[PDB]
């Protein structure tokens, strides 16, 4: 592409990941500052002890104290926040329960007595969760009715946690009276917010009680320790260890005298916790399993691990390998310092979500709609179809389309009204399009306004473009490949393939396009189509017969593909300039390149728009048919995503013929048992043409920046709950994709209310390179390092982009106004009075709202001067159509006269009308004296119709009633 | 009146008895007045509400066991760890809990008010999961070096104190700091936030300012005798030599003949010239202002001098004056150095002679135990108070005094305060050798009494006739005092001298008060013949400015410099131990740990600093109270007068120059004025602000508007408050818990002694009978109304009349409180008085001399008349020898025969009472009476029996203290009285009891101390929690304004950006 540089051609795309997680060894976290300002108040008036040693063992013990505070307010708070974060965090210390080094109580080891304290102190930690969850339990049970804001709850939540440790810490400094008042006075404002809140007596005495009951944990493990010589029998007895981990510690203690792919296929089919998952991030930090877990347990070393020795790009990959979703987190830093490192498009939405996630996620949802509403295509649908041609009037549907009639649907659907206005719902209602056409343009309104989709396709933008980047002679098309990219996706949305499966695709074809068939699955069942099950070595087989160093390229070298590529370059070299120089006519370089250039041919273009289309055309035919349970699921979703209850229209195809006329239909190329080459050149394939022109705002912003709408995704790793109840949550079923060994992960969304309360989630790495099945991270210093997970894609797309041509494929044999936009809006006793040769019907026609047409052409949000420029072409297009019938008769047929006689009549019925409401324009416009341009918005800024407006002449009227007469004179003759 | 008592009619006639008995109905007044009778009509279970919700009150309980003492406490608290082990099996005993990996159901809050509510500590459990500097030790080291009998020589070697991990916590070791710093940070939010920045051998003579005694002898007539070693210094005046000295041999000195005579009140009267080089020749101010130097005349002023040049016939002390050179017949000065300077030790005792007195210039105890056996004790001090007194009381303290002696106000004299004083007659040396000095009003006052002393004596003479040599010598005396109190006269009339400008300080201030705690552990020990110091006690809260004041008069003995610079103003706002800007720290930093004595001096409670006193350049030290024999002994002393990171860099870059040799010190004054700077930053700044509010201050209280500032400012104004507070209160808690410990342990040691006490004996009072050499004056204390030498009194010797030879004595005798048995016989009370009386003796027996015959008759008559046959053989038996009348070889003085009467009667205690013993002691008394025996004396304490022997002179009043002034004042009779009669039980009975007592007031005190404090300490807490809470909600209003305008602003950003791109896609390649 020479018509642009090297400089805002790599610029048009970022993909390069920002570090945003910051953690200084000197900061401290908010639980900690306001527990250590509580005991020093607490210390400033304690009672010292009356022998030195018992102050040494006071002082000892309050430093004490303040930690178990600290870690209890910390451990409450994390419970607060995300319920299900105890599960992961409670298994891990039963993981390291006995063994762990770093413990905060606690400032070859044959000591009996160490080994038995750091078990008790491990003991201790898990059952101080045990009961922050219990009181969590509790606490929901009591707040269920009462209905206040999550941040309120939260915060009575920890306000609760804090006040239950009073009489903890009025023994502890001893009983003075200072500390009596100091946490009597906390007590009370507790109390008045707690009953200001609508909580009464019995309820805040049970979750008084809750609370003293999980802050006493830790004295009532070190006296059973103390009281019974540390018996670990009996303290297993007791029930304060549990069973699993107590054996799990006497088997190790007794004792003591693998590709990647496994272990990360046996991290995503768990839900819970998994030890193995550990060694997962052991691989992408280069860091041991002991050492991450006890990082792990302690927030402030895990957030300088991760602000010092880890780089954005590890961050990244861990995150898109699902690692994030499994291990625990500590603190509420944690969460929110990782929230900050995923940057939705907008910082205020992460500064929500880092409080109350649901409101987080209704507000980005709201945003998404909001830029729909106003987006470049939502506005001018009605406008550019009628005057491009390829909208149909509702009208000249009944006599135009003979057989097409069976392939046009309208515009407007259900679920439209809550889009546009009502008004302009009627001018959209009036619209009839091609089924393809309807169907795409519903696929653009959908992608662009739904938060999980458009993540979808931005963690697919992001790892095609971050592996274009690093490709020199690839980098010089990212506009190209991306305009093509988005195109496709539209289209395949529309076919009703399964979004979420595009990746997936990505990955085969490029193995395939690498390796052969022999990268497949022949053993077991894949996909059931036809009468049997057919596996997928088998059904990719059968598709690239029914089609039409690397060893298959000649494979996209096809009858079919060269089509589709020259459908795809008369797109771009129409609604832009050519690929190549810039300057150049949109019908010249496709008739050039196709009418003479010999063996020049399959430009790097064509073979780029080739590959995406085969792509596309795989996920397509993998999706729409009846698959295996793991992918059934994920499309029975995905087909639920669509707007209109029925776009499901039976797609669910049985056997190969249906499904191959399907997607012939929905790809367009030219002959073919389809409709005709000229209804498509004219009614179909312009729609395309402007749509490459009219891409949605926010399709545009995702497309400029991916990360940051994979960051929805990324964010919705940490917290994935509901907020009206518990009880529908089955994510573990969906994940247990076993048709392929890619790094996709496929979940469910929660936090959305509607419709995308089902939604789906892509996690996909964008360093995964499927034909050497690596990844390639950047260092922290900046050394690339290649991963395994069990000649990269960047070879494959320097071969496609080199010099090299292929010689005559196929066929190669040759090249294949705006009054009507305004008149196509135009809509019994009615047909009677005006059938034939009637002149009434003025009189009974020109009073009406409905026949207000000036109206529709204003809701179209058309320029007073295009409006102009309309009825002015109008004026000269009828007096052409006059003289060419009445003294012009190239055909002279009684039914083609009596059709056009009625045509034009009904043009100048419209252009009276116009005329009319025109004058009524210009005098409301001298009478307020006013820019004309302004008044156009004004019209609709005081929410007035033409109907109340009176502005009546006297010789007006008589003049355009006398030019009326005189046109229609000679007309009926 | 007839309504004396402010009754009604009715109750007013009933009291006075009016009403007859058949107008009364007896019930009515049975139910309304008073002379009336009376009549009576599953361990681990859940806890209760109301159990569970009085956790978290302020006051659950208004238990108050502090007045309960148990002499036999059993004290071992310890945390129940079997009903501990015994509440979990029993909860663990219920419905398994489900859900959760622990299976063990939950005990709804039994467990925590079990280990932590109330009705060897829970602390040693926890500290079973985890060395100090010993300071006791090493002074322990030094003290024994110093007592070592090669090193200086009284030596007193010092026990081994217990170990440090069972030492008391208000220990001396402990005056420094607990020595915390390692295991926990400063109270200070501020301290923590710059800790954590990083910008934060003969040592018993102590230096305090910047750079002996007479025995009286009865003699033919009154002697002032004096320990003879040699004079280290004679007071001589080298300014003027030859001619116009006299050297008057009673005063020791010499003095000027007349012929080379050629708002502060002080600030009032030089007319403000008060500035170290401005002041005025002292001649200017006589000329100005002679109504203030004149005896109110026109211009006739003149310093008499005849006088003191002729010598003192009959070597009679009279203090001279301070000799003035400038004679008055009808300029900035550098005011250095105009006085002669010399060492004074503070802490010797001062004995000077007696004013109008002639100069001569050239342990084991019998305790009657509770079985009735008279062992002896001998007495020892524990090994605490000995550390303590050899810490504080035993050191040298000493003073840079002015040598009055020696110095003499000339012209060019500067109008010092010592100037004005010496000029106007104000301030008399009294002591010939020593700087000490008195207000002239008292050596008047002290020339009056023994005028009147020496008239009645006369008188007395004169009624007996005695030789006319006796009468001259007498007459001469009273002339000579007349002339001297007018000095220039026989017939002026008697001078008034004004109050001296020099302003006085008492001594404690440069000396330290003791605690009530170690003053009752001291009393533990009851050492008779001790003395306790009234103003030792006393203590008044003080101020951190006076407490700076006082650093900056005193110097630091390492280096001489003031401790506190004069331009270092408000440098403390905190007297926590812990913390970083209090006295105890800048003390510790300055190194100065091995001097407890400054530790005591700068606390927050001790003797009252007078801020203008120690301004002055010139003060007076009063070193003891004004008595009716002795003078107020006082001494003269004389003064002499940036970013946080630039701050780290320096601090940083000072400790490394210390590696290097650089120059002797170098370091000393630049680090402490970097530290001072450091201390006195400023928080408004916003670079201070955000490194405090990033170190200490919590999220949801950061903020930058001047509100959020303005409230940091007083949340850590306010926590200063708080921490001096809670200091305040864990000290007085403290102490309250020591003195509640020792008098527990006081009662359990007097309970093994038997009650021997006379204290509710009336003696009868004494009836009067028929009726060359002069001896002394005998004194008598006491608070009766109406008081003459019959009344008599109950004692260890029996009854009669006590008096005392030293003026101390009587006088501690006259402000201990009228014995409760004695207060409700005592008609009128009245101020503490002390009496004159002179003895006029004929026979007079000795109770430490051999028993004479006389006495043994008196005591066997005694014995015969009062006991009955078999108790009179048992008594001979006792104390008689088997077959002899002569008493026992054993038995030798009649002390021993009282003891001897004591033992016996402590034999038989079921038929003996301490009222009996002193009956029959009286009897003696009156037989020897009988025999013509005019009083029983040692020295010391006179046992007058006949009232006639005596003439009452004079009546001295004493002003009226408070309750512990009064239980200190019966302290040290009681002790004065057993270190007399050691051999006498009754006597330390009385002793034990009367230290009992101190202590148990001492203890009152400190529960009034406690409670004002606890007080203090809500109304600071409270203010803090105020401040906090308006704080947190003025952040979070910044917070939330400041957010909800960055989410307005990302969604303008957002529309902005929408419409956009929003228009069509028509660029080439621009996306």
């Amino acid at each position: 592409s020479k018509h642009c540089g090297l400089e805002a051609n790599q610029k048009a795309t970022d993909n390069e990941p920002k570090k945003r997680i910051r953690w200084n060894k000197s900061q401290r976290t908010l639980i900690e500052k306001l527990t250590a300002d509580k005991h020093r108040k607490l210390r400033q008036s304690r009672r010292t002890a009356d022998i030195y040693g018992d102050e040494v063992s006071a002082a000892q013990s309050q430093k004490l104290a303040e930690i178990e505070e600290v870690l209890i307010r910390s451990a409450g708070d994390v419970i607060s926040l995300d319920r299900g974060q105890y599960d992961k965090w409670a298994s891990l210390v039963s993981a390291k329960l006995g063994w762990r080094r770093g413990n905060p109580l606690n400032p070859a080891l044959k000591d009996a007595r160490r080994v038995a304290q750091n078990l008790i102190n491990d003991a201790s930690h898990i059952r101080m969760l045990d009961g922050i969850k219990r009181f969590d339990d509790i606490y929901r049970q009591i707040m269920k009715p009462l209905g206040m804001t999550t941040d309120d709850a939260r915060a009575l939540f920890n306000e609760t946690i804090e006040i239950g440790s009073i009489p903890k810490n009025n023994k502890i400094y001893g009983n003075s009276e200072g500390v009596r008042l100091i946490n009597s006075l906390r007590h009370s404002d507790y109390i008045e917010r707690a009953k200001g809140y609508g909580l009464n007596d019995e309820a805040i005495e049970t979750l008084l009680r809750a609370a003293t009951d999980v802050h006493s944990v830790f004295d009532e493990m070190r006296v059973i320790a103390e009281a019974t010589g540390h018996n670990i029998e009996e303290l297993q007895n007791l029930g304060y260890f549990p069973r699993i981990a107590t054996r799990d510690f006497n088997i190790r203690l007794r004792k003591a005298l693998n590709p990647l792919s496994s272990v990360w296929q046996k991290s995503r089919k768990f839900n819970y916790f998994v030890p193995d998952d550990l060694e997962v991030a052991s691989k992408l930090l280069n860091t041991s399993s002991d050492e991450i877990a006890e990082m792990l347990l302690n927030p402030r070393e895990w957030m300088e691990f991760l602000t010092s020795s880890v780089s954005s790009s590890q961050i990244e990959t861990m995150t898109e390998l699902g690692v994030m979703s499994k291990l625990p987190m500590t603190s509420r830093e944690v969460f929110e310092q990782l929230v900050d490192q995923y940057e939705l498009p907008y910082k205020h939405i992460n500064e929500m979500f880092k409080l109350d996630p649901h409101v987080a996620a209704e507000e980005y949802a709201r945003v998404l709609r909001q830029a729909v509403g106003n987006s470049a295509m939502l506005k001018t649908v009605v406008k550019d179809g009628l005057a491009a041609g390829w909208a149909v009037p509702e009208k000249m549907l009944k006599d135009l389309s003979p057989k097409e009639r069976a392939n046009f649907v309208p515009l407007s659907f259900q679920k439209l009204d809550q889009f546009m206005s009502p008004e302009q719902l009627e001018a959209a209602g009036k619209v009839y399009v091609h089924r393809v056409v309807s169907d795409q343009w519903r696929s653009m309104l959908e992608i662009s306004m739904s938060a999980n989709k458009l993540g979808a396709f931005a963690s697919a933008w992001s790892h095609l473009s971050t592996f274009l980047n690093k490709s020199v002679l690839a980098s010089r098309n990212v506009l190209y490949v991306g305009t093509n990219f988005l195109s496709g996706f539209v289209l395949t949305n529309a076919v009703g393939a399964n979004v979420f499966t595009v990746p997936h695709a990505m990955m085969d074809i490029s193995n395939y396009l690498a390796k052969g068939l022999d990268a497949f699955d022949g053993t077991k069942p894949f996909a059931k189509i036809g009468g049997e099950w057919i596996s997928k070595r088998e059904f990719f087989k059968q598709f690239l017969l029914k089609r039409g160093s690397f060893k298959s390229i000649g494979a996209l070298a096809d009858v079919r593909s060269a089509k589709r590529a020259l459908e795809y370059l008369w797109s771009y070299s129409s609604s832009f300039g050519d690929p190549v120089r810039g300057t150049k006519g949109a019908a010249e370089y496709v008739g050039s390149l196709l009418n003479e250039a010999t063996d020049n041919f399959f430009s790097p273009f064509a073979k780029m728009a080739s590959f995406l289309d085969t792509m596309y055309k795989w996920n397509a035919y993998t999706s729409l048919v009846e698959r295996q349970g793991a992918a059934e699921l994920a499309n029975t979703i995905a087909q639920g995503m669509t707007l209109e209850p029925i776009s499901r229209i039976g797609r669910k195809f049985d056997n190969w013929r249906d499904l191959s006329r399907h997607i012939d239909d929905y790809f367009f190329t030219f002959d073919d048992p389809g409709t005709t080459t000229k209804v498509i050149s004219k009614y179909v394939r312009p729609f395309a043409n402007w749509s490459m022109q009219s891409t949605p705002a926010m399709l545009r912003a995702a497309l400029r920046s991916p990360q940051k709408f994979s960051a929805y995704a990324k964010l919705l790793q940490l917290y994935n709950r509901g907020n009206n109840d518990d009880e529908p949550l089955n994510q573990s079923q969906l994940t247990d994709w076993q048709d392929d060994e890619y790094p996709v992960i496929l979940q469910r969304d929660a936090l959305q209310t509607g419709d995308g309360n089902g939604g789906l989630l892509v996690l996909f790495p964008h360093t995964f390179d499927p034909i050497t099945d690596t990844l390639n991270v950047i260092d922290n210093a900046g050394r690339t390092v290649n991963i395994l997970f069990g000649d990269g894609l960047t070879s494959m797309l320097t071969e496609l982009f080199n010099d090299t041509y292929w010689a005559k494929p196929a066929g190669l044999l040759l090249g294949i106004p705006l009054a009507e936009a305004l008149l196509g809006m135009y809509t019994l006793a009615w047909e009677t009075a005006v059938k034939n040769g009637n002149w009434s019907a003025l009189a009974l026609m020109t009073m009406g709202a409905r026949v207000r047409l000036i109206d529709t052409a204003r809701n179209t949000q058309m320029t007073l001067d295009e409006i102009k420029t309309g009825i002015d072409e109008l004026q000269k297009a009828n007096v052409n159509a006059a003289r060419q019938l009445t003294l012009n008769p190239e055909k002279l047929s009684e039914s083609e006269r009596n059709k056009r006689t009625e045509r034009l009549t009904e043009s100048l019925t419209a252009e009276y009308q116009m005329k009319y409401d025109y004058a009524r324009l210009i005098n409301y416009m001298k009478a307020k004296r006013i820019p004309p341009k302004r008044l156009l918005f004004e019209m609709q800024q005081r929410s007035v119709n033409v109907s109340d407006l009176e502005p009546v002449g006297g010789k007006q009227r008589l003049q355009l009633e006398s030019d009326f007469r005189r046109r229609i004179e000679e007309i009926n003759k | 009146s007839a309504n004396q008592f402010n009754l009604s009619a009715t109750d007013n006639l009933l009291q006075q008895g009016k009403i007859t008995q058949e107008l009364i109905n007896e019930t009515q007044l049975t139910q309304s007045h008073i002379p009336t009778v009376y009549s009576t009509p599953l361990p681990g279970q859940k806890p209760s509400p109301e159990t569970f919700n009085s956790q978290f009150n302020a006051q659950p309980t208004n238990e108050d066991a502090s007045r309960s003492f148990n002499p036999n406490a059993l004290k071992r608290s310890q945390f129940d760890v079997e009903g501990a082990l015994a509440a979990i099996r029993n909860i663990n005993t219920q419905e398994g809990l489900t859900g959760y990996q622990t299976i063990k159901p939950w005990g709804e809050g039994a467990l925590s008010s079990l280990m932590y509510g109330l009705g060897y500590t829970l602390d040693a459990i926890r500290g079973r999961q985890y060395a100090f500097d010993d300071l006791a030790e090493r002074m322990r080291q030094n003290r024994n070096a110093r007592y070592n009998a090669i090193n200086k020589t009284f030596g007193r070697e010092i026990a081994k104190p217990v170990a440090v991990e069972e030492r008391w916590s208000t220990d001396l070791s402990f005056w420094a700091g607990f020595g915390l710093d390692t295991i926990l940070d400063p109270i200070d939010s501020i301290g923590v936030a710059w800790k954590a920045s990083g910008l934060l051998t003969n040592t018993g003579r102590v230096i305090v300012t910047p750079a002996n005694k007479y025995q009286v002898v009865q003699t033919p007539k009154g002697e002032v005798s004096i320990p003879v070693g040699q004079p280290t210094v004679q007071a001589k005046l080298p300014s003027i030599a030859s001619n116009n000295k006299v050297t008057s041999l009673t005063l020791r000195r010499e003095i000027r003949r007349p012929d080379g005579v050629i708002n502060w009140r002080w600030s009032r009267v030089v007319d403000g010239y008060i500035n170290p080089e401005g002041m005025q020749p002292i001649i200017e101010v006589v000329r100005r202002k002679p109504e203030v130097f004149t005896t109110n005349s026109t211009s006739g002023y003149s310093p008499n001098w005849e006088y003191w040049s002729a010598p003192k016939v009959d070597d009679l002390y009279i203090p001279a004056p301070i000799d003035v050179e400038f004679k008055v017949i009808p300029l900035a000065l550098p005011y250095g150095e105009p006085y002669p300077l010399t060492q004074w030790d503070l802490s010797l005792e001062t004995n000077p002679p007696q004013i109008g007195q002639r100069i001569d210039n050239n342990q084991r105890r019998r305790v009657i135990k509770a079985d009735g056996t008279a062992v002896y004790e001998t007495v020892r001090v524990n090994p605490e108070t000995q550390l303590l007194d050899a810490a504080i009381t035993n050191i040298n303290v000493v003073a840079n005094v002015v040598d009055v002696p020696s110095m003499s106000v000339s012209q060019s004299t500067p109008a010092s305060p010592l100037a004005i004083d010496a000029a106007s007659d104000a301030l008399r040396p009294v002591s010939p050798g020593t700087p000490l000095v008195a207000p002239t009003s008292e050596v008047n006052k002290q020339l009056v009494d023994q005028l009147t002393r020496l008239t009645e004596t006369e008188r007395m003479m004169k009624r007996r006739g005695a030789s006319p040599e006796t009468l001259e010598r007498i007459r001469t005396q009273k002339l000579e005092l007349r002339k001297a109190i007018a000095d220039g006269d026989e017939l002026a009339e008697p001078k008034v001298k004004p109050e001296p400008v020099t302003p006085a300080i008492n001594k404690t201030v440069l000396t330290g008060t003791m605690t009530m705690s170690e003053l009752s552990q001291q009393l533990l020990d009851n050492v008779p013949g001790s003395r306790i110091d009234p103003d030792k006690v006393r203590r008044v809260e003080r101020k951190l400015s006076e407490v700076e004041a006082l650093m900056k008069v005193i110097p630091n003995p390492i280096t001489g410099e003031p401790l506190l610079g004069s331009a270092n103003t408000r440098k403390f706002r905190t007297w926590a131990k812990d913390s970083s800007t209090s006295p105890t720290a800048y003390l510790n930093k300055l190194g100065l740990q091995e001097y407890p004595l400054l530790y005591r001096l700068f606390e927050r409670d001790g003797a009252a600093i007078d801020i203008d006193a120690l301004a002055h350049p010139e003060f007076r030290v009063i070193l003891d109270k004004p008595l009716p024999d002795k003078t107020s002994r006082q001494v003269v002393v004389s003064n002499t007068p940036m970013t946080i990171n630039e701050l780290r860099s320096e601090r940083k870059l000072l400790k490394s120059q210390i590696n290097e040799l650089d120059d002797p010190s170098d370091l000393i004054e630049r680090l402490m004025e970097l530290d001072d700077a450091i201390n006195n930053l400023d928080i408004t700044k916003p670079e201070n602000l955000k490194v405090v509010q990033d170190e200490v201050i919590p999220e949801t209280q950061h903020g930058t508007s001047p509100e959020v500032v303005k409230l940091t400012q007083q949340k850590l104004d306010i926590e200063n408050e708080v921490i001096n507070t809670g200091v305040r209160v864990q000290e007085l808690e403290l102490e309250l818990a020591r003195q509640k410990v020792q008098l527990e342990d006081a009662l359990s040691r007097i309970e093994e002694t038997a009650d021997i006490n006379p204290h509710d004996v009336i003696s009868e009072p004494l009836p009067s009978g028929r009726a060359n050499t002069t001896e002394g004056s005998l004194y008598h204390g006491t608070r009766v109304k109406g008081w003459t030498p019959g009344n008599g009194g109950v004692g260890e010797w029996g009854s009669g009349t006590y008096f005392s030879k030293s003026s101390q004595a009587a006088s501690d005798n006259a402000i201990k409180p009228l014995r409760p048995a004695l207060g409700e016989v005592i008609d009128n009370v009245t101020q503490p008085t002390i009496h004159e009386v002179l003895p006029d003796f004929k026979r007079t027996v000795d109770v430490n001399s051999p028993v004479d015959g006389d006495f043994s008759a008196a005591l066997l008559m005694s014995a015969n008349e009062l006991m009955d046959g078999s108790e009179f053989t048992s008594f001979k038996r006792s104390i008689m020898k088997p077959g002899t009348v002569q008493l026992r070889d054993t038995i030798k003085t009649p002390a021993d025969i009282y003891a001897a009467i004591e033992k016996y009667a402590a034999k038989n205690d079921i038929e003996w009472t301490p009222e009996r013993t002193h009956k029959f002691k009286s009897r003696i008394n009156e037989r020897l009476r009988l025999v013509g025996v005019d009083a029983l004396t040692d020295g010391d304490t006179t046992l007058v029996i006949n009232p006639d022997a005596v003439s009452v002179i004079n009546s001295h009043l004493l002003d009226e203290t408070d309750a512990i002034g009064t239980s200190i004042a019966r302290y040290n009779s009681a002790s004065e009285a057993a270190g007399r009669n050691s051999g006498i039980p009754t006597a330390n009975a009385n002793q034990a009891e009367a230290s009992v007592m101190l202590q148990r007031q001492m203890y009152e005190e400190t529960i009034e101390k406690l409670e004002d404090a606890k007080r203090q300490q809500r109304t600071a807490i409270t203010k803090s929690h105020e401040i906090d809470e308006q704080l947190t909600q003025t952040a979070q209003a910044e917070q939330t304004t400041k957010r909800q305008q960055r989410v307005a602003k990302s969604q303008k950003r957002a529309e902005r950006e929408a419409e956009r791109l929003g228009k069509k896609r028509d660029n080439p390649c621009q996306f």
